[PDB]
């Protein structure tokens, strides 16, 4: 009540306090805390109600926003099974391909889950832009239901980063001039 | 001479809203119930604590 | 053979612009061909209407899925856009050149964002496959250690 | 068509082989977010990396790869190999040969695994390995150098006679841009400005690149801003706090020669190049110093060649032309440089591959490479 | 068509209790006469009340017999807008449990949280 | 223009790339106005291919992302399958050890 931080015994509860034999137990008013659970009287209250209700509003945000993906996850699409054959072979020609892998039979039946699961990805991902085109075009009648993001792209003026102007022809030229790397004997 | 709490309460968050709940299985709220989310609080906010804002490290408080 | 939109005239055995828009397509049977033209026919804006109805027609005919992506969809809008470039072409060569330019530059641009997809997911499917053989590499640590395990069994 | 990668610890770089500069660049860090089990309710990615990972420092973990030039953790390393090829550069790993650059000595069994992530993982046909320093003379466009390197992670001086590199005179030294920024934010922590979090310390980064500079004669360069205001140049902080800086602008530089303001006791660069270089051979020492090519970060400061010219020259026998040459683009030189050495047709023919991969594999890259 | 003005005119004014009624009156005629199309219409809006009211298997229910009903009619657009409200009462339903998986953010619950991803089904 | 533009931006001719949309995006355009300053009609079903390449595009781009959760969600899986392994690996590995040293 006075403002006296201590222990039972009335030290003033230095680090000491976690004595040289180690950590006593809790003692009944102390606790374990998070950062946004405390700010420090040598901080700018004004930052810190930014950012406390910075991370209030993006904490409800992002668990509505899972919470919509879980509701198209959910969506019962399984009688469409719109998938094209040539992707599909193709990407199975490149899973097995270039490594190691022993591509025992275990890997076919593996590659088949696989398969089956991305096919449910495909139709899974049709159904979300089905969502958003309806969740746009009628937001009163859901409107509890949240949009997913919106996002930007600006074009990086160049498509490359600056580096400012230097004889690049030339060195490559020099480059190769000089080097005795044209010659795989 | 500021205080957090009339700061807090001017964005609009009462500081007792933030702390995850229990579900009062009792009574889900429904939609029409109209809360603000869906459901109050489940996700730690501690999850999204960000120390973008801090001017001292743990150590340096210390 | 066939081909649903202002193929020409098959015969059996700007011109120039007309053909380098649109290679006048060919099939052919027991060595006999059939070369079905890109003619000079000057078309209309009422058959630009009549093309609309058609194609609307074509569209739910066939009911082609929307939303989203859709094979049959996207290549009937490429027969469109191939009469589009046709009637351009044939009122100016130059505009023609220019919008199948474009029709070019984008298709190869569909067919890379295709392509990064179908790679994208080969990583995925590349890993989760690479993470099993490398738990087939634990069956394997496992069970060679569950024998030397009886080894360290008979060495007691 | 071919791809490079590049990682002076401090930033790494992504191009297209050829182009005259990176198509994109991107800061050397990784960050995962702090619950999983929200990650994949969301689906949002496995993590932030490159600038965005910035933008989000706080609201995430972050981690660095490739300290002191050296690979601390491999996964890290290939989730920014991903985040690269993906979201930099859009193309398919599977589908272009991809160059990827290591610091010098790096300890054997490093470069094996590697290859092995690389080409087991990443699924390309081909790849090849070079040692920073290798790619930045290819930049300057000589086989036979002395090269300097300093990205903010480590520094180097590396050797190189008609595009090999004589092992055993390269040396280390732990002396980079993240030391000197730490020395920075300690001698103007005795001006007061006491800087510390991660954003500050950026913003030290920035003062860095503002308004260092090297100087001359150190001593009459110091008293000179003792004497006068002058010298003062001033910066205003994003907060619109301004801070004002003398001496220690050229000082802060001042420890690449003079480490003993660090506290450690090899001796400055300078010195230590000298040293390189009689390490090596006098057949090729008049060479070495004909050519004195700077590179890396650090390299950044104003007219440091000025003073490595006067140090080096002092240390040196005053019997050659010493010419240091500071190409205008040195520290992108590095990843300049490997550009143009994947462009040449050849090196196609060099090219590690597939084939030899299953028998040859991972020990190729210790026997055909160099 | 009356029926449906007096529904939405209570939904209106929050009488959404008599709505139900009305649509139910306005569903069992358009089901006897074979209204079909109206029908899955009247079905969607009862199933959203009950959505709304929080009677997810009941809602769940008049979405399924909408979205059959129209896949029988093939009316592409009724097929999405059925699937969407079906989905979202199944969410509501399921989200409970996941969300229960999710806090208890452990080697079980990570575990059925991606055994449903992949199989869209609980233990 | 179009060329000079491609220039002087320096555009990636090839792949994706931000600067060659936004360009062939504004000719396009253009073009489309010329022609409908011509006809009405001709340029409104360019439009409407430039609508449903447009959604394609965007459909795609989604269709990459989902690729990417998928990335993520599987590697999380087989990554966590590898920390039971270093989670076995570690007493196995110790055992062994130990065993084969007393021995």
């Amino acid at each position: 009540k006075r403002g006296l931080v201590r222990d039972e015994m009335g030290m003033p509860i230095l680090n000491g306090g976690i004595t040289p034999a180690g950590r006593p137990p809790l003692l009944a008013t102390q606790y374990w805390v998070p950062r946004i659970q405390l700010l420090f009287c040598a901080e700018d209250p004004r930052v810190f109600t930014q950012r406390v209700v910075q991370a209030n509003a993006l904490r409800k945000y992002t668990e509505a926003l899972l919470m919509y993906n879980l509701y198209v996850d959910c969506m019962p699409t399984e009688g469409r099974r719109v998938i094209n054959e040539q992707s599909l072979s193709k990407i199975k020609q490149w899973a097995l391909s270039t490594p190691r892998m022993r591509k025992g039979q275990s890997v076919l039946e593996h590659l088949s889950c696989l398969a089956r699961e991305v096919n449910l990805d495909y139709e899974r991902s049709m159904n979300k832009i089905n969502f958003d085109q309806i969740v746009s075009s009628n937001p009163e009648t859901f409107s509890y239901v949240t949009l997913p993001e919106k996002e930007e792209e600006k074009v990086p003026n160049q498509g490359l980063v600056s580096v400012p102007e230097y004889p690049f022809r030339e060195q490559k030229e020099d480059f190769t001039f000089v080097s005795l790397l044209t010659r795989p004997e | 001479r500021l205080d957090i709490e009339q700061l807090l309460t001017s964005e609009g968050i009462d500081s007792n809203k933030l702390m995850p709940r229990h579900p009062d299985l009792q009574h889900p709220q429904t939609i029409e119930q109209g809360r603000d989310p869906l459901f109050p609080i489940y996700l730690p906010l501690k999850v999204f604590d960000n120390e973008e804002f801090d001017c001292r490290t743990p150590t340096e408080w210390l | 053979a066939d081909s649903l939109l202002k193929y020409d005239t098959p015969v059996l055995v700007a011109e120039e612009i007309l053909n380098a828009i649109l290679p006048p397509r060919e099939w052919v049977e027991d060595t006999q061909l059939w070369i079905q033209q890109v003619s000079s026919t000057p078309s209309t804006r009422m058959d630009v209407v009549h093309l609309q109805e058609q194609l609307d027609l074509k569209l739910q005919q066939r009911q082609a899925r929307e939303t989203g992506i859709c094979p049959v969809r996207r290549e009937l809008y490429s027969q469109c856009f191939d009469e589009l470039i046709r009637e351009v072409t044939i009122n100016c060569a130059e505009r023609g050149l220019l919008l199948l330019r474009v029709r070019d530059e984008i298709h190869m641009t569909i067919a890379a964002y295709q392509t990064l997809y179908e790679s994208s997911v080969a990583f995925g499917m590349r890993k989760a496959l690479q993470a099993e053989q490398g738990k087939s590499d634990m069956e394997r640590k496992i069970t060679e250690l569950e024998t030397e395990k009886r080894d360290l069994e008979r060495q007691v | 068509t071919a791809l490079v990668c590049d990682n002076g610890s401090g930033l790494c770089k992504a191009g297209f082989a050829g182009d005259d500069a990176p198509r994109a660049v991107f800061p050397s860090i990784v960050g995962r977010p702090r619950h999983q089990g929200v990650m994949v309710g969301m689906g949002q990615k496995d993590s932030y990396v490159g600038d965005e990972a910035q933008s989000k420092r706080g609201i995430l973990t972050l981690k660095y790869p490739i300290e002191h030039g050296i690979i601390t953790n491999w996964d890290d390393m290939e989730k920014i190999w991903h985040h690269s090829f993906y979201n930099e550069l859009r193309v398919a790993p599977e589908e272009h040969p991809t160059l990827l650059t290591e610091a010098p000595l790096n300890p054997k069994a490093n470069r094996e695994k590697m290859t092995q992530i690389m080409f087991e993982t990443f699924n390309v046909p081909a790849m090849y390995v070079a040692i920073q320093a290798v790619l930045s003379l290819y930049a300057s466009g000589r086989t036979t150098g002395i090269v300097l390197d300093s990205g903010d992670g480590v520094t180097h001086n590396v050797p190189i006679y008609e595009g090999y590199a004589l092992p055993h005179a390269i040396m280390r030294l732990d002396l980079a841009g993240r030391d000197l920024t730490d020395y920075l934010m300690k001698i103007l922590t005795e001006r007061g400005y006491s800087f510390v979090t991660t954003a500050e310390r950026e913003i030290v980064r920035d003062i860095k690149e503002k308004l260092c500079y090297v100087a001359l004669d150190f001593e009459n360069e110091m008293a000179t801003a003792a004497s006068s205001s002058s010298l003062e140049k001033s910066y205003e902080l994003p907060d619109g706090q301004v801070i004002t800086i003398g001496n220690e602008r050229f000082r802060c530089p001042e420890t690449l020669f003079q480490p003993s303001f660090i506290g450690m006791e090899s001796a400055g660069i300078h010195e230590t190049t000298y040293n390189s270089i009689m390490k090596c051979d006098i057949d090729i020492r008049k060479d070495l110093y004909a050519n004195n090519v700077l590179s890396g970060g650090t390299t950044m400061y104003p007219g440091i060649a000025d003073r490595m010219q006067k140090e080096i020259t002092a240390l040196a026998p005053s019997t050659m032309k010493i010419k240091i040459i500071a190409p205008p683009e040195r520290k992108y030189s590095v990843w300049i440089g490997g550009s143009i050495l994947a462009s040449l047709s050849t090196f196609q023919q060099m090219w590690i591959s597939k084939q030899e991969y299953d028998e040859a594999g991972p020990s190729i890259v210790h026997r055909k490479c160099f | 068509r009356a029926y449906e003005a007096i529904a939405k005119a209570l939904q209106s004014q929050g009488e959404t209790t008599e709505a139900i009624n009305y649509l139910e009156k306005f569903v069992t005629i358009a089901r006897n006469n074979l209204q079909s199309l109206d029908m899955i219409r009247a079905c969607t809006m009862l199933g959203d009340i009950y959505n709304e009211k929080g009677q997810y298997s009941k809602a769940s229910e008049y979405f399924q017999q909408a979205f059959s009903t129209a896949m029988e009619l093939m009316k592409t657009a009724l097929m999405d807008e059925t699937k969407v409200h079906y989905g979202i009462a199944r969410a509501h339903q399921m989200m409970l449990a996941m969300k229960g998986y999710i806090e208890s953010a452990d080697s079980n619950g990570l575990n059925c949280l991606l055994s449903w991803k992949e199989t869209r089904t609980q233990i």
